[PDB]
């Protein structure tokens, strides 16, 4: 782990050595955007804006991309709810249970599966409003996503609309699966076969399939 | 995203798993699914191929070059023969191992394979060996049954099977030349046996052994032996008269055999086979010039002038032999599918088929000529390029290119009279 | 008050809400801008069996009659057992459906439903119609409910003109060293070019107080400037109104909201308009708010970019639905132009460029005048129009000098320029690269610099109206509306293979021909990479330039090449089967009905690929191409039958739009992602063009004029099938017997053929060319092929198709005249 000082909060950004070639441009962009970002309250807090940089990627293969942190209960861990109360992760647990048969469980963390890195495109959002803070974030978001897809085998995106043109912003072609967001109407995310397709494409890449059950906590 | 996409991915992955045991149809479908996947998901771990390396080494191991030990369980003994090796799969045809092509096979063997594969869903493939135009199904692998029930099924279906030997081993014995010879004799066949395939009940992998030693001898002559209608198998002898065995004329070219020289050969207890891995344009003409200009590459055989005629049309047509062009159309009407076969192909197709003409050589030679054509029939011809004459197949096929043009006009007027 | 039934369309667009509609922005003559709502739908045609087989009734359906269904697959054949083209005649029905009732088997799916709306209602895009009040129920103030467009657009009326409010605008922002960013680089100054319905060329150039001193602000207020600090305090008529960034952006928001008819910018939808968006959100909380006229939606400003491929390019746009075709100059001009650069300097250089006559000499300030007769009747008027604002002039195309004093009356200008005194006969005045370092002036920003750069920006944003009437973009856009059968909003927004589908659908609805495909395309393009090499570079004689009147657009009429008149493509792998098939085909399909065409073998193993086309019936693509060239000829005739200047606008635009659309068909035939795809069609069109080019070169090379008869190297025989013309390579020449001259073909690429004449007398070249055009058109060419002589190049120094210079002589001139000096590719 390495840490780097920015011109504003947190003034210290810890990251794993995989993220090393990103730090300079990340620092520049944040020093540019920080105060106007600070103009609103964020979920998670500004202090949490860089807990997704310490996670190593060399053992991460399937990147589950979330467009933004939640408007409330922002904790910096993508899709995460400390009490497992978020509807999105509830649907995620439902689909993974249906694939895996796990009838009884208490929670599901996407961050405790080897090969899977839950990820945020836009690092923050304003309280109760989605993607309003994307404007200050564009450069940082694109930077992080490109550095990530340098390594991750599979890119999965929750929400077809919010990920309409993620292909253009990312230069190197990569295994990309664009799926429903869990907030999709008529339970179309239940109909989503995303994870099985993900495992199949991993095997097509001669890669280890994801044991999504490891994310379950009983 | 869709479960249909999931099924497409599963099918493509299965095709990727079964790609050595593939054909042109399987390769085409695999390429199409790869295209769809790489367009949809912007990247796919597998790409397109065209050569298609075919191998069964996944079911076999490294060959035993020295005595080894056996002990547990029961063993099923199957022999390894000499000649061209082919593999027949589900919905696929015979393909030559290593250089997979679309070989031509009779209908009896084809129908027997079709029925023995339609009997049940659990057959990986059917393994066949061609030796002196004698089809021999050597083995067939599966994950549920054993090459005994399918062997009985094939025996009652009409195609030959090797006598499978079932033996039980209890003590620790060193499998050596003596026991190898004993089991070889236990099969009781006069065909060449190069190796032994022994399997254990439950093990999918099948390992083979081959005991041999080096030997060197003088080559006195290379001569063809009549083993079919217009089909002659080249062969060589020794000073003592020993018979050296050959798979294909391709092997002879690949071996760079020299007249009145010495060669290396790994000799078995019963037979001996010359060793390959000794260019092609040089050898294909040197061997013909040694044997004589009046020898043309008759497929995998060497033939004389091959003056052919009408009955050569009948034999490949598999119709009643006749020396009259009038009889060439009578039974065709009574033949429900012979007329279908003739009509479906082109005139040039039947022309090349009836005369044993290699494709590439003939096509190049023709593309080095000039022609006069009247009433859909060739009336004269002339060489446009004499550089093709460097290739012996070119000049030899030209020597009887009169045979080709005669049979070609005959075929065309045959089509015309079949209209009548 | 009341509604004026006489209206003209100036903009169409489609909605964005759950209930989507068509809102039309029309203009009455008296000065009204009226909106009409049209319930949008979805459009499909199915075979009548499918129509009867669907139980839940479609909302509305209309049959089109029994239209034959034509398969257009390409199927190679190694011999002559070529199957007849699949042809099923059946009745189709056109369904008007509100919801995406996707059907497994529905036909005509590759089009756009708005084109179908146009054709279904017969509503002409730019057409002025006498709308029906009984068919127009008022819903909003200015918006009306039109349920039945067919019975509403009942009576059409002749084209008249209208007052249109072309707003413009363009700004500048203080960058540091890198590109100006909204978060870090503030606005330097904006400058608008408001043009209301009155035609008042209003101006106001706002300047940022923030990056200047309050004392400097007071100085400027004392020097003429008016200062306001709010949105309510603004008056348009002043020029330098001063305010801070919040005030500037609030006023801009008040502006872009306005129900404008057009809005123009250079580069704007990518950098500048988005820049207002982001800077106004960063400082204030009010996104720029566009609204539908009927007050049922309210989108916010949206920047999105749409790609194209046919050089990798991207085009920005904004899907505001207020009513204003939020135009741009950069992308559209780059679509119309294949230029060395598209920097605004170069576009101005090659838009307004008038010749000068020296008036005053001495010191570094020289005064120049240009009257209407200085260079040409017309250059002076426009150039004086664009010399109201500009500051720098490129004299002699390299002397970039700043305007010191400009005097313009109506038809000409007098200008004092800071160019060194030099006794010269004349000069070329140009707007090339500008000589102001905005970066340096920003690095040393002050008051006087602020005012001068404010004038710079007002120039940069009033150039938009000048280019808007130079490139006739309003007229070309209204031409695109009724040509491509699109909304005016998207005349230059789509890609070619999409736009061509309008007239194609009209033609198909006429001939009742449907093009279907059930097989998958294959992966090979239409081009093989043909390279042309000139015979020589330096020419010691005159070169007669001969062109071709729409080479491919006419070829596709001659041979009837198409997808439904391509009966087969025959190949054979070897020479014997090659010749066998050759003679067999020459027997079976006899001329003149068919035509045997040689193409390139598509695969390495093939060597001869005969394409066989039937000219029995003029198909769809040939018929359309004949219609295009015929209508272009008709409009270019009507261009010199009328005197009203508005006519000399509309007819020029329609003629040029037809040229652009017809010329492109050869591409959309061979483009796998085009609705006109037939691989053999493109291959044989290229082949026929190649044969014609080689034929003409053989005709002219080796040709010598014998006394009074022209004796060619080769006879005048048709290259394609049996010919009844006098193929004699001796043709009577209408020149005196003393003429004896020889021709040596020197270059022809695709449609222009260079002809060398064995002399340097350009006048004799022109005379011989005048006779030669008639000679070619009456003896050598045939059927519908026609050419027209282009130019005479004496001292021609060419290196390739693009880098070449010469002294071009016009046919209207003689040896003792003013030749055209051409120099392209000079750096």
């Amino acid at each position: 782990m390495n840490s780097v000082t920015v011109s504003h909060a947190p003034y210290t950004i810890t990251y794993h050595d995989d993220w090393e070639p990103v730090m300079s441009q990340l620092v520049e962009f944040y020093n540019e955007v920080a105060s106007w970002l600070l103009r609103d309250e964020t979920s998670p807090i500004p202090d949490k804006f860089f807990i997704q940089l310490k996670q190593p990627l060399r053992n991460k293969r399937v990147c589950v991309c979330g467009i933004d942190p939640y408007p409330k209960d922002g904790t910096g861990v993508p899709f995460e709810s400390p009490n497992f109360t978020k509807k999105s992760i509830k649907e995620i647990a439902s689909s993974i249970s249906r694939l895996t048969g796990v009838i009884d469980y208490k929670g599901y963390n996407l961050n405790i599966i080897d090969g899977v890195i839950p990820w945020n495109y836009y690092l923050s959002c304003k309280l109760g409003e989605t993607k309003s803070h994307a404007i200050y974030w564009d450069k940082i978001s694109k930077l992080l996503l490109q550095h990530i897809t340098k390594h991750v085998s599979v890119l999965y995106c929750l929400g077809k609309t919010d990920f309409s043109n993620i292909r253009a912003k990312l230069e190197s072609p990569v295994t990309t699966i664009v799926g429903y967001h869990p907030a999709a109407r008529d339970r179309q995310f239940e109909k989503d076969r995303s994870f099985e397709i993900i495992n199949v494409l991993l095997e097509l890449d001669n890669k280890a399939p994801i044991n999504w059950a490891q994310g379950f906590i009983y | 995203t869709s479960s249909a996409d999931l099924t497409n991915l599963k099918e493509l992955l299965s095709l990727y798993k079964s790609l050595r045991f593939s054909d042109s149809a399987a390769i085409e479908k695999y390429n199409s699914l790869v295209e769809w996947g790489t367009s949809t998901y912007w990247k796919i771990g597998v790409q397109k191929v065209a050569n298609v390396e075919t191998s069964i080494s996944d079911y076999y191991d490294e060959v035993k070059n020295k005595p080894f030990n056996i002990d547990p369980g029961y063993y099923i003994f199957l022999p390894v023969y000499f000649g061209s090796v082919f593999i027949y799969s589900k919905g696929k045809n015979m393909v030559e191992l290593g250089s997979g092509n679309s070989f031509q096979i009779p209908d009896d063997m084809r129908s027997a394979c079709n029925k023995v594969l339609d009997s049940d869903n659990g057959i990986d493939f059917l393994r066949f060996v061609l030796l002196n135009n004698r089809w021999i199904m050597e083995d067939a692998i599966s994950k549920y049954q054993s090459p005994v029930n399918i062997f009985k099924l094939a025996s009652e279906y009409g195609l030959n099977i090797p006598k499978y030997l079932e033996i039980e081993i209890e003590e620790d014995t060193l499998f050596d030349d003596e026991l190898y010879s004993i089991i070889e004799r236990s099969f009781d066949d006069k065909f060449p046996k190069i190796s032994i395939s022994y399997i254990k009940l439950g093990e999918l992998r099948r390992q083979v052994v081959d005991f041999f030693k080096f030997s060197f001898m003088y080559i006195e002559s290379i001569k063809v032996d009549r083993i079919g209608d217009n089909i002659f198998i080249p062969s060589v002898i020794t000073k003592s008269g020993k018979k050296i065995l050959v798979k294909d004329v391709d092997h002879l070219i690949r071996s760079k055999v020299r007249e009145h020289t010495f060669v290396k050969v790994k000799k078995k207890n019963t037979f001996s086979i010359l060793y390959d891995y000794d260019t092609r344009g040089e050898v294909i003409k040197r061997i013909i010039d040694t044997i004589g200009r009046d020898y043309y590459v008759n497929g995998k055989y060497f033939s004389k002038v091959g003056s052919a005629g009408l009955k050569q049309l009948t034999n490949k047509l598999d119709i009643n032999e006749c020396a009259t062009v009038d009889e060439l159309v009578d039974e065709i009407n009574k033949s429900g599918t012979v007329k279908r076969k003739i009509k479906n192909q082109s005139a040039f197709d039947l022309s090349r088929e009836c005369l044993g003409y290699p494709e590439a050589d003939f096509i190049t030679l023709v593309n080095n000529m000039r022609f006069k054509i009247e009433n859909c029939k060739v009336v004269n011809f002339n060489i446009e390029n004499t550089n093709c004459l460097n290739n012996p197949s070119i000049e030899t096929i030209y020597r009887n290119f009169n045979q080709f043009v005669s049979i070609f006009n005959v075929v065309t007027d045959v089509k015309k009279r079949l209209f009548e | 008050g009341a509604m004026d039934p006489d209206v003209r369309c100036i903009n169409w667009f489609e909605s964005h809400g759950e209930n989507r509609f068509l809102y039309l922005k029309s203009r009455c003559r008296n000065g009204e801008t009226v909106f009409i709502r049209f319930p949008h739908y979805f459009y499909y045609v199915v075979t009548d069996e499918i129509y009867q087989s669907l139980s839940p009734p479609p909302f509305n359906a209309r049959p089109l009659g029994k239209m034959r269904t034509i398969d257009i697959d390409e199927t190679i054949s190694y011999n002559l057992d070529i199957k007849d083209r699949k042809c099923s005649v059946a009745d189709m029905w056109l369904i008007e459906e509100p919801k995406k009732r996707s059907i497994q088997n529905a036909t005509m799916d590759e089009f756009l439903n708005i084109s179908w709306f146009y054709i279904s209602n017969g509503i002409s895009p730019d057409g002025c119609y006498s709308l029906d009040e009984q068919y127009l129920t008022k819903i909003n103030n200015g918006c009306y409910h039109c349920d039945d467009p067919r019975n509403c657009f009942a009576k059409k009326i002749p084209r008249f003109d209208i007052p249109r409010s072309y707003l413009f605008l363009d700004i500048e922002c203080h960058f540091d060293k890198k590109f100006p960013s909204v978060f870090i680089n503030p606005i330097s100054h904006t400058s608008y070019c408001y043009i209301d319905l009155s035609g008042k060329r209003l101006l106001f150039t706002l300047i940022n107080e923030e990056m200047l001193t309050e004392q400097e602000i007071q100085e400027a207020v004392d020097r003429g400037c008016l200062r306001i600090q709010s949105l309510m305090e603004m008056d348009y008529e002043r020029e330098l109104v001063l305010c801070s960034e919040i005030v500037l952006l609030r006023i801009a928001k008040q502006l872009l909201e306005l129900t404008f008819d057009y809005v123009v910018t250079f580069n704007g939808h990518n950098f500048d308009l988005r820049y207002i968006t982001n800077r106004l959100e960063l400082l204030t909380g009010e996104k720029i708010i566009f609204r539908s006229p009927d007050k049922k939606e309210a989108v916010h400003l949206c920047i999105y970019e749409r790609n194209q491929s046919s050089m990798a390019n991207t085009t920005f746009h904004v899907n505001n639905n207020n009513g204003t075709i939020f135009f741009d100059l950069y992308s559209f001009i780059q679509k119309s132009e294949k230029l060395d650069s598209y920097k605004l300097d170069s576009i101005s250089k090659n838009a307004f460029s008038c010749m000068g006559k020296v008036l005053n000499r001495g010191v570094r300030e020289m005064t120049f005048i240009g009257d209407d007769t200085t260079d040409a009747k017309g250059k002076a008027a426009a150039f004086a129009k664009v010399l109201t604002t500009g500051n720098y002039v490129t004299v002699d195309e390299d002397i970039i000098c700043k305007v010191i004093r400009k005097d313009i009356w109506e038809n000409g200008f007098k200008v004092v320029l800071l160019c060194p005194t030099l006794p010269n006969d004349t000069y070329k005045l140009s707007f090339g690269k500008d000589d102001v370092d905005l970066a340096q002036m920003y690095k040393d920003y002050n008051l006087n610099i602020a005012l001068d750069m404010a004038r710079y920006c007002i120039h940069d944003a009033c150039l938009c109206q000048y280019l808007w009437e130079y490139y006739g973009v309003e007229t070309k856009t209204d031409a695109g509306a009724s040509t491509y059968v699109l909304p005016q909003s998207m005349v230059f927004e789509y890609r070619a293979s999409t736009v061509i589908k309008g007239p194609l659908l009209k033609l198909l609805l006429e001939t009742k021909t449907i093009l279907v495909r059930s097989e998958t395309k294959q992966k090979f393009p239409y081009e093989g990479g043909k390279v042309f090499a000139p015979k020589q570079k330096m020419f010691s004689n005159n070169v007669l330039i001969f062109d071709y009147n729409s080479l491919y657009p006419n070829v596709c009429i001659f041979g009837n090449l198409s997808p439904e008149t391509l009966v087969g493509v025959v190949v054979s792998t070897n020479r014997l089967e090659e010749e066998i098939n050759n003679q067999l085909l020459l027997q079976k399909y006899p001329p003149p009905r068919y035509i045997t065409v040689h193409c390139e073998p598509r695969l390495p193993n093939l060597i001869s690929e005969i394409a066989i086309f039937d000219r029995s019936i003029e198909g769809t693509i040939p018929r359309l191409l004949r219609t295009f060239l015929a209508e272009r000829a008709r409009y270019k005739k009507m261009l010199k039958q009328a005197t009203s200047s508005t006519e000399k606008a509309i007819y020029d635009s329609m003629q040029y739009t037809y040229k652009i659309v017809a010329n492109s068909v050869y591409g959309l035939m061979g483009f796998r992602n085009s609705a006109l795809y037939s691989y053999a069609s493109a291959k044989s069109c290229t082949s026929i063009g190649r044969r014609m080019i080689l034929y003409l070169e053989s005709v002219l090379n080796g040709a010598e004029l014998s006394n009074g008869m022209l004796r060619f190297a080769n006879p005048l025989s048709n290259p394609f099938y049996m010919d009844d013309r006098d193929i004699n390579p001796i043709v009577k020449t209408s020149l005196p017997i003393d003429y004896r001259f020889r021709f040596r073909s020197v270059y022809g690429d695709t449609d222009s053929v260079f002809t060398e004449i064995d002399s340097q007398d350009v006048d004799k070249s022109i005379e011989i060319a005048k006779e030669l055009e008639r000679l070619i058109n009456n003896r050598v060419l045939f059927n519908n092929f026609k050419i027209e002589f282009e130019a005479v190049y004496k001292n021609l120094i060419m290196q390739s198709k693009k880098k070449y210079t010469t002294m071009k002589y016009s046919a209207s001139s003689n040896s003792k005249s003013v030749p055209e000096r051409i120099n392209k590719g000079t750096s």
